[PDB]
């Protein structure tokens, strides 16, 4: 869920360089902020510290 | 990574969507197979094995 | 009147923190009401609702806002939406536009014959007062569905909050600056209501405490300009609006104390119907709270002319509340209500089939009976499963618990990272061994040592206009890299 306890917008991305939307793959997209789910494309192991 | 994609472009292996998830023994203690028992499904065809 | 028993109870209680005993010791004060005793409570609810509706009907611009909303819903030539269903639907002591015309023509006629006679001989003339009372008796015939009715009540609430906010701002600024007593303030605020003649009278009275007034007058007779704007937009006096608001407060307070007396005498029906619905789905205090919310929602829509008892009508609402509470979360995951309904239906059919036949509920007979496809039955039987907790004591000792046998697959192997670090240096040595411009093309083509991978048009805009020569360079690079002597160290990396 977007506003959830296991969310990807606030509580860290579940995968590296990938949105909750499932659209912002294909790594060429760098540093952009999504308009549907709003997940910043960062590296892994950030989910444990947010 | 783009290095492995460059290797795929040079050598030319398609690498289709079939994973190698066969049953392997981790640090396999060798020996002799006694008997193979296979369960079947009421809806799925048994397909020649049992 | 019952605290003397509760004091002797709490003298025995050794500080019990459990809210169940606490709840059923605070709710036991009010005894059971009689059968015909709530008829007078319902009549007080009737009197309060009628007083609030008379306070709305005495407000003259409610018809103006209603005609404005009716013009906005009538404007774009074709509407049969859900907003039209929120309108009147008049009750007696399926909506067509022909009856709307037939019942709104005389309403528009009374509006245009009432608006033109406002300036005739006075603001509160007796013939004009009879015309306002006649327009109010016409307006009380058509009563709204409470959605748009509560919308207009909220609009009147916002207008009242604006008027009382301006009046409170004036009063608090006067008390903060000049410190005026209420005896010299309330009389002038009741009497004058129009101009600054009370201000000139306060100047004409000597009153040496009022000498700190000239540096604040530029806000004093600026805050009254907003009241002049309100009187220009409305055309009403302050005292009549205060009387209407006081009658509306009384009509809300009577129904409020009636709801208090209803809930304090019917918490025990809620707990009696709620203690039989405690089948271990969730902790029952939330069920008690949801039953109280369902009691409130059943009291808010209770009728008197039916003649039946309130418990039969409230039972369906409180069972709906308990049903949506037990189907709201019900797990650690989110499952919709219709899925819970289908799972309960399949469980009852499987239980009846195991009772009749005597063996396991095979889903083929369920698919033949309920005419459902078999894969849908497999999907419903596969999704419905409760998750397992994170402790799960397996052995007898306190050593075997979880945090074991479960691994995380995100952390990958160090050997793969070592082969990646060797492959990086290998491709760096391959690109260094070739031509430097070939190395720059192979780096900026597929994204090696760059952030983004440039397309063919972007490489054409950067390096050179000819794009077929770039493909010839790529083909020559592939022909030079198919040689095994330059890729013998890369043939071992082919299996990965």
């Amino acid at each position: 869920e977007r506003d959830g306890l296991f969310c990807a917008r606030i509580f860290g991305p579940v995968k590296d360089y990938e949105c909750l939307c499932g659209k912002y793959k294909r790594l060429k997209h760098r540093g952009v902020i999504c308009e549907k789910c709003g997940v910043e494309v960062t590296q892994t192991k950030v989910r444990r510290e947010r | 990574t783009p290095e492995e994609k460059l290797l795929r472009a040079i050598f030319g292996e398609k690498a289709s969507d079939v994973k190698d998830s066969s049953l392997r023994v981790p640090n396999g203690v060798s020996g002799t197979v006694i008997d193979v028992q296979v369960f079947t499904r009421d809806g799925v065809e048994k397909d020649k094995r049992a | 009147a019952a605290a003397q028993v509760l004091s002797s109870v709490e003298s025995e209680i050794g500080r019990t923190t459990d809210p169940v005993r606490m709840y059923m010791r605070e709710m036991g004060t009010v005894e059971l009401l009689t059968r015909e005793g709530e008829i007078d409570i319902a009549k007080r609810i009737e009197d309060g609702i009628n007083q609030v509706q008379c306070s709305v009907a005495e407000y003259p611009e409610a018809i103006t806002y209603l005609l404005e909303q009716y013009d906005r819903v009538e404007a774009e030539e074709a509407r049969l939406s859900d907003l039209i269903t929120g309108f009147v639907d008049p009750n007696a002591e399926s909506i067509d536009p022909e009856l709307a015309r037939e019942k709104f023509a005389e309403l528009r006629a009374q509006y245009v014959v009432t608006r033109d006679t406002i300036k005739a001989k006075g603001r509160s003339h007796a013939t004009a007062q009879e015309e306002i009372l006649k327009l109010s008796e016409v307006f009380k015939q058509f009563r709204l569905v409470p959605k748009q009715f509560d919308y207009l009540v909220n609009s009147m609430r916002v207008m009242m909050d604006r008027v009382r906010t301006q009046e409170r701002l004036i009063m608090k600024l006067c008390v903060e600056q000049c410190k005026m007593p209420k005896k010299n303030f309330i009389t002038l605020f009741t009497g004058n209501e129009t101009s600054d003649t009370w201000f000139n009278a306060a100047i004409a009275m000597n009153k040496p405490w009022s000498e700190k007034l000239h540096d604040v007058s530029e806000e004093v007779h600026r805050a009254l300009q907003k009241l002049q704007q309100i009187e220009e937009e409305t055309g009403l006096t302050i005292e009549q609006v205060k009387d209407i608001n006081r009658r509306m407060s009384i009509g809300e307070a009577k129904a409020r104390r009636a709801k208090k007396e209803m809930v304090e005498a019917n918490l025990r029906l809620v707990i009696s119907i709620a203690k039989k619905y405690t089948n271990r789905g969730l902790q029952f205090l939330d069920l008690i709270q949801e039953g109280n919310i369902g009691l409130m929602k059943a009291v808010d829509k209770f009728e008197y002319r039916r003649g039946y008892k309130f418990s039969t009508y409230a039972t369906w609402w409180i069972r709906q509340a308990i049903t949506r509470s037990i189907a709201d979360q019900a797990r650690t995951i989110r499952i919709p209500v219709h899925m819970i309904e289908t799972i309960n239906k399949l469980n009852r059919i499987s239980r009846q089939m195991l009772q009749e036949m005597g063996r396991e509920p095979t889903p083929e007979e369920l698919a033949e009976r309920m005419l459902m496809p078999e894969d849908k039955i497999r999907k419903v039987l596969k999704i419905a499963k409760e998750p397992i907790s994170m402790e799960t004591p397996i052995g007898d000792d306190e050593d075997s618990h979880l945090g074991d046998f479960i691994e995380d697959t995100t952390l990958e192997l160090p050997l793969d990272s070592a082969t990646t670090e060797s492959l990086r240096a290998a491709t760096h040595d391959v690109l260094a061994g070739l031509t430097a411009r070939e190395a720059k093309v192979l780096r900026m083509r597929f994204g090696i040592d760059m952030n983004t991978d440039y397309t063919l048009e972007e490489v054409g805009k950067q390096f050179d206009v000819t794009r077929e020569r770039i493909r010839q360079i790529e083909a020559k690079a592939l022909r030079k890299l198919r040689h095994p002597s330059r890729s013998e160290v890369l043939r071992s990396f082919l299996d990965d």
